[PDB]
């Protein structure tokens, strides 16, 4: 299958990404607390539902939440201000809370059931969010011996996610809070930070073939806008 | 998973 590209609503961020977030890929956004990682996740959960000529993939969403940070109210706001029915947009987001990292890992196997089910409907799953990818792993695997063990568990978790992305033509979008020499297996890593005026600034990390520079946008009632 |  040819890959699809989900618009973020930010012109500069779309250009930085080569058109948008890719299916058959894992995109990791990382940055400090308050940088806007979960804002970007809420935004994408609405944008992906738009038809293709408007930058979406006419798709359904699955969302694994580890910090109780999913806000239906924010989905409602973004949908309303983009011409969409908020209740319909919410209906196409399938939501689960992960209790710990082991439950988080099992929920990837669980997600495959709904992915198969919707595969030939008019709104197949096109976006899978894990927010936060790493918070449970950071809490649970800690102290002497933990670096090797945590990296092995995360490697397996990310392989399971790569398989769903690649097998079912899905964009996987994950978040990671950072206050820096560990390995990462995401397809693309985006460093996000909050700068002056509350503007948000995004930079690609280790991505030579993608456009040099930084995207800059604001958090708004429509999600994000330049 | 449940609808949002």
């Amino acid at each position: 299958a040819t890959i699809g590209r989900i618009s973020t609503g930010s012109k500069s961020l779309d250009k930085l990404l080569g058109g948008g977030i890719e299916t058959q890929a894992i995109t990791e956004v990382f940055g400090e607390f308050g940088s806007g990682k979960t804002q970007l996740a809420h935004t994408l959960a609405v944008m992906v539902q738009l038809p293709p000529e408007e930058g979406g993939l006419n798709g359904s969403v699955m969302w694994i939440d580890t910090e109780n940070t999913f806000r239906p109210e924010r989905i409602r706001e973004i949908a309303q201000n983009r011409g969409l029915d908020p209740d319909e947009v919410l209906k196409h987001i399938a939501y689960a809370r992960a209790f710990n990292s082991n439950h988080q890992m099992l929920l990837v196997q669980q997600a495959e059931d709904m992915i198969k089910e919707l595969l030939n409907t008019d709104r197949p799953v096109k976006l899978l969010i894990v927010d936060s990818l790493t918070s449970h792993f950071r809490s649970e695997y800690i102290g002497r011996g933990a670096l090797a063990e945590r990296q092995q568990k995360l490697a397996k978790h990310l392989a399971d996610l790569h398989r769903l992305a690649n097998l079912y033509d899905i964009a996987v979008f994950v978040t990671n809070q950072v206050q820096h020499i560990l390995a990462h297996s995401a397809t693309l890593r985006v460093y996000l930070r909050k700068g002056k005026g509350g503007k948000r600034i995004a930079r690609l990390i280790d991505a030579p073939h993608l456009p040099e520079g930084e995207a800059v946008f604001s958090i708004t009632e429509k999600g994000i806008e330049d | 998973f449940h609808p949002a």
